[PDB]
DNA sequence: TTCTTACTATTTCTTTTTTAACTTTCGGAAATCAAATACACTAATATTAAAACGCGGGGGACAGCGCGTACGTGCGTTTAAGCGGTGCTAGAGCTGTCTACGACCAATTGAGCGGCCTCGGCA
DNA sequence: TGCCGAGGCCGCTCAATTGGTCGTAGACAGCTCTAGCACCGCTTAAACGCACGTACGCGCTGTCCCCCGCGTTTTAATATTAGTGTATTTGATTTCCGAAAGTTAAAAAAGAAATAGTAAGAA
């Protein structure tokens, strides 16, 4: 079967243009992007954890391997978003 | 979860996925919902830079020529995104005189 | 050699670490303990 | 020198498959078969190459304009095309 | 007459236009013909190496994703 | 007088010089100040990030390496 | 030019650390401090950087070298260190 | 504690050149070195056994590994000592 | 009989497999991997320890120093081609002079 | 006045203490054998876009020549590195213990997926 | 403008979740102490301006070479259809290492057993 991105993805587009559409190939161009940016942040933060001898990987590992991945403000309006959903998402 | 945060993106998908990897031994609680967060974020900058495009060259459904323009602008994004390839991507227009 | 039964031994059946299919198996002929084996399948 | 920049804007817009498929297939075949097996593809791996072949040979060529501009000339000589790889890691 | 000599000269010229060049020598050609075939070789032997590894006797593309990520290169699109 | 120019003009033509070259500008000294300076933030950046997520204040040479080794480029005798 | 060639090989085999490191330390000391933290170090990190900084000077140094023999002259100006740092990725 | 190879380094030296003395810093190096490329190999044996579905590590994937980390004939001279070992140990 | 000794070799197979376990590469570690690893890494490390050897007998020094390392890694390729982005600590670089 | 004499490290004999190695258990991985199934590749044409491929011709590459600014280049100093302590107090390690926290084992699903279709919105 | 697309449709099956255990974290607490940084205060080697000329980057002119014209063939092209014979993927089945149990040892320090010096006291 396909693990695809596709739901998920066509409900964000609605969010802001609500009336372009998208293309098959160019669907998984993104999907193909958004993976290799989950493996690329997720490896970051194996390699951290393993070096300061931990076992677990909490949210503090994630803020580092966001804020050295991505670059600038980039990174630093990408922090707010994460410290963000984790605070609504425990206050619930 | 997803909605227990306001996401639009499977966070317990992506708890599942990562201990498929064997990342580490164990696996912190709030941390998927950390990725989720950067994940639809960096997907709403993307479309954002991919709609622009699509509109100024009075088009509907993105092509990736429209996505390649999208790429190769924002410098942040671009510095992050150095070494890709993207088929059918194009070209970005600059030439000397 | 006789690559016939490709079948565990009796002792395999207790201490299944492979089969060597041999006379009555090299899985039984390591502790000389012919005796199980005999006391088997036994062809 | 009458069409040297009408035409080199015309196909920056239409992004295709440039180099002709079939020549390129035979020669991966070959080289592939300078490898033991005789070893069948995807017909979707040949365009997989394809699209990489052409980005890495459109980098090579705006690397090597641009050291020739450097070099206060409008024409490339190899003689640029071994300094832009050389500079660049791989040789 | 090889498959290296398939690679023609308006080809290279046509690549050379999308690349941003309007002079060039006739030189340029062979040089561009070994440059490239050094490119596929230092590639296609990482992408024979993966389909002989996992046993099975023909290519794909997934297989053509993972021997360019040994490059340094990422190719999104077909799955990588 | 800031520490940017405590790095000498003959410091940069001694390295020159171990560079491989005779004739230099009088521009060049700034100008590889400049490119020295974003390389030193594009490094210590990523150490500075590695030294805070560990609650550690202060830094080490295994954070220096661990940063580096970001930067595709390994250092070795020191650990890493 | 009296001396020019017999002193590019004295220093050539006199492997050291060249830059001094007294305003290395205190540059990046500063440059830390612009940096939130006032974070202290360890002394051997000191030269842990300087290494890796004179290796990343020596190799550009001798990337626009090449650069600069390639364009018909003998001395270096900022515009091939501009090239020589364009053409290698970053910016 | 140190997890220094020195023992083993400075007896693997007696080998070949029994009178030539070593650095202690040129210790640390090839030390760190040999660590580089355990690492090395080992990272990207586990990328290709997850690759495969596979969840042990054989010397197959390693034999893998080393044929694409090494290049060209020094990855040949170094399967071929690689797969001496193995045997010599499997007959013992 | 240990490990090593079954094996006719020097680096130590059980620190290996040793390793190998708490690196969290895989699930589980099949034996006859970690000392295969062994042998490759006890080729590498005596085949640049023979080029370092030779790097101090054309210069008649009895101590190994990081320029012999360094002259001797940069001296022949596929080697250099292997290490091409690494700098080792005071190494300096190769005697080089072009035509000027 | 050196013949002695028990200190005195010392240096080698012997043992404890710090791990690695040899058996069981067996579960879940992995190989095997067979069948179903997909498919990659030959082969017929049919254009037909596309490569050679010419004989102009002009425009760029390239070489020679003044030249003068604008580089090395000792020379004479001043200025800090840097070496050598002091030194004292900050963070780094480094254990004692334990509240909390994820792994996990079951139930309990609904939601995010194949697969048609009905409808005609984008090139 | 039309023709083939692209969302918008229903059935559904498997992962998301919910709720408890509980084994073991890493998290504070209270150390011991380097060790790093601050500071003085020496040298003495190196940076820094100065006249100092030659080069050499550079601009100009001439040359002439070769690279792109576009008509005109000429040769190989995508692009179809069908066969089709291989490889490939499931799937039970069966075999079987992998981990994990640790209890023979062992590693090198530790203390002692000579032991070869070893400071002093009379011919
Ligand atoms: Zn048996
Ligand atoms: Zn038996």
């Amino acid at each position: 079967r396909k693990e695809t991105y596709s739901s998920y993805i066509y409900k964000v587009l609605k969010q802001t243009h609500p009336d372009t559409g998208i293309s098959q190939k160019s669907m998984s161009i993104l999907n193909s992007f958004v993976n290799d940016i989950f493996e690329r942040i997720a490896t970051e933060a194996s390699k951290l954890a393993a070096y300061n001898k931990k076992s677990t990987i909490s949210a503090r590992e994630i803020q580092t391997a966001v804020r050295l991945i991505l670059p600038g403000e980039l990174a630093k309006h990408a922090v707010s978003e994460g410290t963000r959903a984790v605070t609504k998402y425990s206050s619930s | 979860r997803s909605a227990k945060a306001g996401l639009t993106f499977p966070v317990g998908r992506v708890h599942r996925l990562l201990r498929r990897g064997n990342y580490a031994q164990r696996i912190g609680s709030g941390a998927p919902v950390y990725l989720t967060a950067v994940l639809e974020y960096l997907a709403a900058e993307i479309l954002e830079l991919a709609g622009n495009a699509a509109r100024d060259n009075k088009k509907t459904r993105i092509i990736p020529r429209h996505l390649q323009l999208a790429i190769r602008n924002d410098d942040e994004l671009n510095k992050l995104l150095g070494n890709v390839t993207i088929a059918q991507g194009g070209v970005l227009p600059n030439i000397h005189q | 050699t006789q690559l016939k039964s490709k079948h565990p031994c009796s002792v395999c059946t207790r201490r299944k670490v492979k089969c060597d299919r041999m006379i009555p198996c090299g899985n039984c002929r390591k502790r000389g303990q012919d005796s199980e084996c005999m006391k088997s399948t036994k062809l | 020198g009458t069409v040297a920049l009408r035409e080199i804007r015309r196909f920056q817009k239409s992004t295709e498959l440039l180099i002709r498929k079939l020549p390129f297939q035979r020669l991966v075949r070959e080289i592939a078969q300078d490898f033991k097996t005789d070893l069948r593809f995807q017909s979707s791996a040949i365009g997989a190459l394809q699209e990489s072949v052409e980005a890495y040979l459109v980098s090579l060529f705006e690397d090597t304009n641009l050291a020739a501009i450097h070099a206060k000339r409008v024409t490339i000589q190899k003689k640029d095309i071994k300094l832009a790889r050389r500079l660049r890691g791989e040789r | 007459r090889d498959n290296i000599q398939g690679i023609t000269k308006p080809a290279i010229r046509r690549l050379a236009r999308r690349g941003g060049v309007k002079r060039i020598s006739g030189l340029i050609y062979e040089e561009v013909r070994a440059v490239l075939k050094s490119f596929l070789e230092s590639v296609i032997r990482d992408s024979v190496t993966y389909t002989e590894h996992a046993k099975r006797k023909t290519v794909t593309s997934l297989d053509v994703v993972y021997a360019l990520k040994r490059q340094g290169r990422t190719l999104y699109g077909f799955g990588g």
